[PDB]
């Protein structure tokens, strides 16, 4: 299964079923048939192939990468260990665009969950969404189809040198 | 270019220096395609003059292939010894010349500067 910390879900209300007639209704019959006709069937096919898969076992690892340095200390034409650095810095590029992608796959499924009060109770996960969509702009818009580490370390050297001289003007 | 070197030991086609570097392999990928070529020559010397192509005249095809090996095996010989030439002539240039051929202050990325022009 999927981890609840990085999927958060609140638990769930079930209102108990409280008739005020006295005509049946298919609901609960057909579900009963549904438990019947379907779901014993499913479980134990699903219990033999388990069988199945728990005479043999074996596994399989998520890939770790360790740390090399970046391009700020990385000498200039240089390509042993500027190569080195672009690697990284794509991998750390797809790292963030799979966040984002989360962040945005929390948002809609809070809105969905919420339905008719969700510009009320979906406060915290529009934040995280403004939040985590300011610091992608920041970082990686605006590069083009050519984007590398140089680009954004240029791009980044010019929005600190702003921010410092607008700083400087209301000092 | 080179005229001034071999100005002192003229008309010679493999000086004794030559026999300082180590000579040509015999599987080598160009004296392969020199004998593929003299192959070929003998498949059109055959064409030409209305003979079967893959049949007439074993022995002059293997005659073209042998030249052409023996010729292009002692080209490339001269070839690799005229590059090592260059080399070594350049780098006694660089090593005799140490003010024309000053060392640069490398410097990393977090003191250089990079415009950044947006694409947007």
């Amino acid at each position: 299964s999927w981890d609840k910390d990085v999927y958060p879900e609140p638990p769930r209300r079930t209102p108990a079923p409280s008739p005020q007639t006295s005509l049946p209704n298919p609901i609960t019959y057909l579900t009963k048939a549904f438990d019947l006709l379907v779901d014993r069937p499913v479980t134990l096919v699903r219990e033999f192939i388990e069988r199945q898969h728990a005479k043999n076992k074996y596994y399989y690892y998520h890939r770790e990468f360790r740390r090399v340095p970046d391009i700020t200390e990385c000498h200039e034409k240089d390509v042993l260990c500027m190569f080195e650095a672009e690697m990284q810095w794509k991998r750390d590029y797809k790292v963030d665009q799979e966040i984002v992608n989360i962040i945005q796959e929390r948002l809609k499924a809070c809105q969905q969950r919420e339905g008719e009060s969700h510009r009320q109770n979906c406060a915290k996960e529009l934040q995280q969404f403004t939040q985590v969509v300011k610091a992608y702009q920041d970082r990686y818009h605006d590069l083009g189809a050519h984007y590398s580490a140089r680009k954004c370390l240029a791009k980044q050297k010019q929005r600190m040198l702003a921010e410092r001289k607008a700083t400087k003007e209301a000092a | 270019m080179m005229t001034g070197r071999q100005a002192r030991a003229p008309l010679q086609f493999l000086p004794d220096e030559a026999r300082s570097l180590p000579p040509p392999k015999l599987t080598d990928p160009r004296l392969a395609y020199i004998g593929f070529l003299g192959y070929c020559s003998g498949l059109i010397d055959n064409a030409i003059r209305r003979r079967p192509v893959l049949s007439a005249g074993l022995h002059r095809q293997f005659l073209y292939i042998t030249s052409f090996v023996f010729v292009g095996y002692y080209l490339l010989k001269r070839q690799d010894y005229m590059y090592a030439v260059r080399d070594h002539d350049m780098f006694s240039y660089i090593k005799s010349h140490p003010e024309d051929f000053p060392e640069k202050d490398k410097k990393t990325y977090r003191e250089v500067f990079e415009e950044f022009h947006p694409v947007r």
